[PDB]
């Protein structure tokens, strides 16, 4: 996974 | 779930739901029920043509040889009780929430999540070419993506080694050489389609919608320009093709920023420099995740290259006489248990 990169915890409401 | 589909697989599974039909896959999710695990499960009837076989075969070594996290998770293949009764493949893998086609369709982006997204996309997209393997397919559809926002490639049966009746990819996002000129597989047609990819993340809408080849064309050299000059016209080297380039109105390259007048200068500026008309001038993936515009996300450390994959490694593509369905069924069982 590649989360640790996202930053600014970007999300989608899903 | 659709009393239609059937799934001669594992009874510890159960069938949850349909995400995806078509006449070469049908993708639905499903509960392994002794572990709990929800999964992801593709379905394959690879033994009517030679043709679907092939593609089959060639999803299942690529999705096998990687290990990256923008690139689809396999977990396992059903195995078959018998050779004698090995009609499909159920390729099993990770379960992710929805593919970018329906994220675009439904959702608002911030420029954050589309700088975000296409950098995965781009990241996937250089291990590959590292590997000399061009996707051939990508678009929205096979971007699939999390709630947390992470992205990873699939559908890889159209997959080719780079070297020195098909399924055609949709032409929405095909470079204008291969609609032109006899194309020998390239990286820049990988980089054009991330480029229509990131058009449309922009516009919520495909940017080169064309009806056909010809409307497929006109719409393309309506917004980079039409090419004038031999120097331009280099790449194309089938006379028809010169020709019917030169029929065209001469359109000159169309202000990107006065058309996407909200959208970051440096998204533009990164746009730009995938759909170029020569393909030996079209910015290739290390270079793009490189651009400003990724500035947020790119790291030189962590964006792996990849390894050569040699010609050979999709041999069965290579014979005198084409290879028969006993033949493919052969080399499929033998990725199946190994
Ligand atoms: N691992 C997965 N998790 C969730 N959905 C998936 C997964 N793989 C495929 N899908 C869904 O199935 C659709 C088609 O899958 P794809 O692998 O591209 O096969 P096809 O050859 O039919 O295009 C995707 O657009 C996506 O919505
Ligand atoms: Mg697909």
């Amino acid at each position: 996974s590649l989360q640790n990169r996202n930053t600014k915890n970007l999300s989608l409401d899903i | 779930m659709p009393k239609r589909i059937v799934y001669n697989i594992s009874s510890d599974f159960q069938l949850k739901s349909l995400l995806g039909e078509g006449a070469y896959g049908v993708v639905c999710s499903a509960t392994h029920k002794p572990t709990g695990e929800i999964v992801a499960i593709k379905k394959i009837e690879p033994f009517d043509k030679p043709l679907f076989a092939l593609r089959t075969l060639r999803e299942i070594k690529i999705l096998k040889h990687f290990k990256h996290e923008n690139i689809i998770t396999i977990f396992n293949i059903q195995r078959p009780d018998s050779f004698e009764n090995f009609n499909e493949v159920y390729i099993i893998q990770e379960l992710m929430q929805t593919d970018l086609h329906r994220v675009i369709s439904t959702q608002m982006l911030s420029d954050d999540h589309i700088q975000y997204f296409i950098y995965q996309t781009l990241r996937a997209v250089k291990v590959l070419h590292g590997s000399n393997v061009i996707h051939r397919d990508l678009k929205p559809s096979n971007l699939l993506i999390n709630s947390n926002c992470d992205l990873k490639v699939c559908d890889f049966g159209l997959a080719r080694i780079i070297d020195e009746v098909e399924f055609v990819a949709t032409r929405w996002y095909r470079a204008p050489e291969v609609m032109l000129t006899s194309a020998k597989y390239s990286r820049a047609m990988d980089v054009w389609s991330c480029g229509c990819i990131l058009a449309e993340l922009f516009l919520r809408r495909p940017i080169f919608p064309g009806r056909d080849y010809r409307h497929q064309l006109l719409l393309i050299f309506g917004i980079i320009g039409t090419p004038h000059s031999d120097n331009d016209l280099r790449c194309i080297e089938s006379p028809r093709a010169r020709e019917y380039i030169k029929s065209l109105p001469m359109y000159p390259a169309a202000p990107l920023e006065k058309m996407f007048p909200r959208v970051n200068p440096k998204g533009i500026d990164l746009l730009q420099r995938m759909l170029v008309f020569d393909p030996a001038k079209r910015i290739t993936a290390k270079e793009a995740l490189e651009h400003p515009y990724l500035q947020t996300y790119h790291d030189p450390n962590d964006e792996p290259e990849g390894e050569p994959i040699p010609p050979s490694f999709f041999e069965f593509d290579h014979y005198k006489e084409a290879l028969t369905t006993k033949d493919l069924k052969k080399l499929i069982w033998n990725e199946i248990f190994s």
